[PDB]
DNA sequence: TGGAGAATCCCGGTGCCGAGGCCGCTCAATTGGTCGTAGACAGCTCTAGCACCGCTTAAACGCACGTACGCGCTGTCCCCCGCGTTTTAACCGCCAAGGGGATTACTCCCTAGTCTCCAGGCACGTGTCAGATATATACATCCTGT
DNA sequence: ACAGGATGTATATATCTGACACGTGCCTGGAGACTAGGGAGTAATCCCCTTGGCGGTTAAAACGCGGGGGACAGCGCGTACGTGCGTTTAAGCGGTGCTAGAGCTGTCTACGACCAATTGAGCGGCCTCGGCACCGGGATTCTCCA
């Protein structure tokens, strides 16, 4: 059973991209509540793409899983087949 | 000659509240509101059939399409209701 | 209240009213007119010595009635003339003198080609007409032209058409206009009932 | 000979018509073929989210001491409610109005 | 010793980083996550190589777009540091809350 | 004849009310311009598809489903006018 | 003379509108102007009278909300009146603009 | 006897297939009945819209001095332009990156 | 076998610049862009027939469903390019 | 901390128009039987997912230092709110003329269904050149003291 | 307002290598040639709804003026965050080994489409009464200044 693996997402890898986004200077509490919202984003999608994968009698998840949740939300993805 | 779910949504305002009257105006909403949701689940299933290359609708397919729309508890009811209804349709 | 003095079906007609007298008239006794409201009626017209009882006056009103009715249903004729009857007039009204008036309308819409038997097509390369099976029950039906009467319980295709190139003004015009034009219409059906009384015998 | 006629509602206990449903499926470009328990499913999923709106909007025309049930009233249990509230999330309804709410540095101190 | 002034030293990586396309996450870390939220939904699943790549691609792509909507929040109250009343605001605003 | 001019129909006192049901306490002075500018820019949008309809069917009227079908394809849903 | 310290009647006013129903705008202007706008894209048109009433629904609902997403931003820069800079922020941020 | 054969491209002088294009609109549940003129209307379409982004694209990688298209130039010509910017509003492009951007105010004075 | 544009989609390429080249990750991009605009298109002209009770699918749905969809100017040169390609096409 | 005064709430009596219930009939749902194909079930083959181990080095981690950014406090003055007058246009009845939507039979061309057959497109090898990887060099920008 | 040291970035040259452009063989799907029937266009008629004009009464928009309080700029202070250096740690890469489950055929039966005859449930039309809006009067409460 795996379990607190939310620190492995460090400090460091925060802060390239926010350097991305075009970000200058950094408060200290921004940290902390960035992992929360990345963890609500994962559980809604990774959620469909299992319902997808039942109803098909599969016990492997496939790449077309991923993408058709991804297009039920309004998020559409370009390159991994599709 | 127009259709509508008119004379079934009273039937069903009878069960929960036995006095209770409603408007036009509010008729109408309701009327609207039906509509909506048949679409989506509708719509819903026809493209789980494609995806796995079928040529039926089956219950599976409406079960399937009602956990991803319905939100949260929703959709924990709703199921229940559905199998219910089938089993006591094929028994008779 | 309607100069016809008969009671019409709801579903046949559509009521108007008399702006001046304020009174219920018959939509298919006045040629379907545009609006609700209509200036002046036959009694406003004529005047106190209008006498509805007149056989005239109340062939001339069968007459538009029928007309009228066969346009605005746009469908032809019907099955059986029974079923006309029974659809424009009501059962207990129904007695031998409407039969008979129901008749002599029916002759001259024959005579004035409105209504044509079909020999071996339409009649007519441009005016539009309209086809179907009518099985006669009726026995008084006369043909012009052949002067011989029609076979009980037998069944002829007929031809039916609105514009006809020469058709009576007194059933083709919406609405009246003055008294001699009502009595140039007497005449002219005093002139058809004497040639529909020496025509059949 | 034939032995009357049953509705297929009255088989399941339901109040929404079946065979309506059921032709509705077919003549609206959905799938080659339909099968026989899809209506059935549908439809009570279609009246149990009917009966759960009627509810509170019910409750609501109470604490105003009225008998009918308006828009207004079906505005108040939609956006009170939480699982309601997400369904119908790009939703207008006409004459509903707005929830009273103010923010608190407004206030008089 | 040669020390920048500072505020000199992070222009410089935003540059750098605006210019490429790689991706800014370990790989390794990423994927024992995964795994670890699909226990609750169903036990004993497999994934496709590529289909744990298709979802980093479109994490990253959400982040990036999150602090742009918060840099101008921050810069409407006349400041230059992000706060976490800024992010707040800015899924408020969006839809998401 | 030609309309024209018809934007300051929406008038001062107007916009407050519906500021006041938004929660607004206090209003600045130049709101009122531009909040004119934002409501054209709305209009077009949704009245171009809805004609779009109309002659498609060949019609000269303008009924009441070719506003709904319109505001249905942008993302906002209206319940109350057939439908 | 008694008269009300200022704020005292705005105060009123919000919860007079927030709790009925009706509309806000005069029915006669609002009519002319969707006339004149529909000009351009096609001439000698007709208009159902619920046709016109579907329209002005819809205008007052997208506008109330608007001047709820403005009024949180005059909020997180420390003011209580609303500026214009407010609502372009607003609009930026929700994908509008 | 029959006299050779010509695809429907080459009567409309097109570069895409209609042939192909008609088979999927009528083994798509989109209609009962598919006319004649659809495939070659939409056919035309789409060999359109797709020159319309590769000269775009081939723009960029020469002044990049390079002879290839990647992911990275299709970023910069769809975002660059205004139209195509609008129409792919919600698309997310794999390996593409940002487009350089900072704000005046953060610059040293 | 699998289908794909990737045969079409290197034609039109050699038009406009006759010497560039295309690598195989951008070539699973374009295939996935005219895909995307098919069904949008597509699903469109479904629904005009249905609200005009139709059973056919002509010319005039796909030349109204384009300028429902794209903006501005692309609509415009769109629409000249289909109707030229249709004319040509009943003449020979 | 206390009175005035204005705004809001509660009760009873009238009247009217909209919601609820009944009936005729017609069209859509039900019952019984036939025929053909979609999908369930069983078996097999080989792909790709999982587990483990050793090694090199790049990225993560902890700590010292100090300067720049955030936050609180004070003073100006300008712009918006509240209330009384004067004026403009929305709102409500009534009437009239005409435009355009809806209905129905007639007529003809266009699309689905079927059989034969052969080129256009896909899967599989092969080589070569565009891009990747080091190295030496030339130029631009920051920071402290003058 | 400069000078010069110090650090970071762009440019030209020389070797490798594996991914892309091109050729060959084979077969499945699109084209050619017919026929049959029904889907949508057209003309004549019916009839209701949108548009324009006229007059009167009163609700609402427009204007003016006095103050009050909130927006905005300036200044000072304490500390949280950026930059640089030394030590520790898992990520990344190249192997080896094994088996679970994905993907493809072949056989056959239960299930859904389709047709003819029958009948009852839901739609349109009509009456009828009571739920709610309106008006008038009294009672209660919240704000403001001494
Ligand atoms: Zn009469
Ligand atoms: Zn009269």
């Amino acid at each position: 059973v795996l379990r607190d693996n939310i620190q492995g997402i460090t400090k460091p890898a925060i802060r390239r991209l926010a350097r991305r986004g075009g970000v200058k200077r950094i408060s200290g509490l921004i940290y902390e509540e960035t992992r929360g919202v990345l963890k609500v984003f994962l559980e809604n999608v990774i959620r469909d793409a299992v319902t997808y994968t039942e109803h098909a009698k599969r016990k492997t998840v496939t790449a077309m899983d991923v993408v058709y949740a991804l297009k039920r939300q309004g998020r559409t993805l370009y390159g991994f087949g599709g | 000659r127009k259709e509508s779910y008119a004379i079934y949504v009273y039937k069903v305002l009878k069960q929960v509240h036995p006095d209770t009257g409603i408007s036009s105006k509010a008729m109408s909403i309701m009327n609207s509101f039906v509509n909506d949701v048949f679409e989506r689940i509708a719509g819903e299933a026809s493209r789980l059939a494609h995806y796995n290359k079928r040529s039926t609708i089956t219950s599976r397919e409406i079960q399937t399409a009602v956990r991803l729309l319905l939100p949260g508890e929703l959709a924990k009811h709703a199921v229940s209701e559905g199998t219910k209804a089938v089993t006591k349709y094929t028994s008779a | 209240s309607c100069e016809c003095g008969l009671e019409v079906p709801k579903a046949a007609t559509v009521l108007k009213t008399c702006k001046s007298c304020r009174k219920t008239l018959h939509g298919i006794c006045y040629g379907n007119f545009l609006h609700s409201s209509i200036e002046k009626c036959f009694t406003c017209i004529f005047g106190p010595s209008l006498d509805t009882k007149w056989s005239k006056f109340q062939d001339l009103m069968m007459i538009r009635k029928v007309f009228r009715f066969l346009v605005r249903k746009k469908k032809g004729f019907p099955a059986s003339i029974t079923e006309l009857i029974d659809s424009f007039i009501n059962v207990e009204d129904q007695n031998n003198e409407v039969k008979e008036r129901v008749a002599f309308a029916l002759f001259v819409f024959f005579l004035d080609e409105t209504l044509c038997l079909d020999n071996g097509g339409k009649p007519s390369q441009t005016i539009r007409y309209v086809t179907s099976s009518v099985l006669v029950d009726v026995k008084g039906i006369v043909i012009p032209n052949t002067r011989k009467q029609l076979n009980v319980n037998h069944e002829y295709k007929w031809h039916f058409t609105t514009s006809s190139p020469k058709a009576e003004s007194f059933y083709q015009e919406v609405l009246p206009n003055s008294r001699k034009q009502v009595e140039s219409w007497l005449q002219d059906i005093t002139n058809l009932r004497k040639v529909y009384s020496e025509a059949l015998s | 000979t034939r032995a009357k006629a049953k509705t297929r509602s009255s088989r399941a206990g339901l109040q929404f018509p079946v065979g309506r449903v059921h032709r509705l499926l077919r003549k609206g470009n959905y799938a080659e073929r339909v099968g026989a328990g899809a209506p059935v499913y549908l439809a009570a999923v279609l009246e149990y989210l009917t009966a759960e709106i009627l509810e509170l909007a019910g409750n609501a025309a109470r604490d105003n001491k009225k008998t009918r049930i308006i828009p207004r009233h079906l505005q108040l249990a939609v956006r009170n409610d939480e699982e309601l509230n997400k369904l119908l999330g790009r939703v207008t309804i006409a004459q509903g109005g707005v929830l009273p709410n103010i923010q608190s540095v407004l206030l008089p101190k | 010793p040669h020390r920048y002034r500072p505020g000199t030293v992070a222009l410089r990586e935003i540059r750098r980083y605006q210019k490429s396309t790689e991706l800014l996450i370990r790989k390794l870390p990423f994927q024992r996550l995964v795994r670890e939220i699909a226990q609750d939904f169903k036990t004993d699943l497999r994934f496709q190589s590529s289909a744990v790549m298709a979802l980093q691609e479109a994490s990253e792509a959400y982040l990036v777009a999150l602090f742009e909507d918060t840099n101008l929040c921050a810069i409407h109250a006349k400041r230059v540091t992000i706060m976490p009343k800024d992010i707040q605001l800015a899924r408020r605003i969006r839809g998401e809350r």
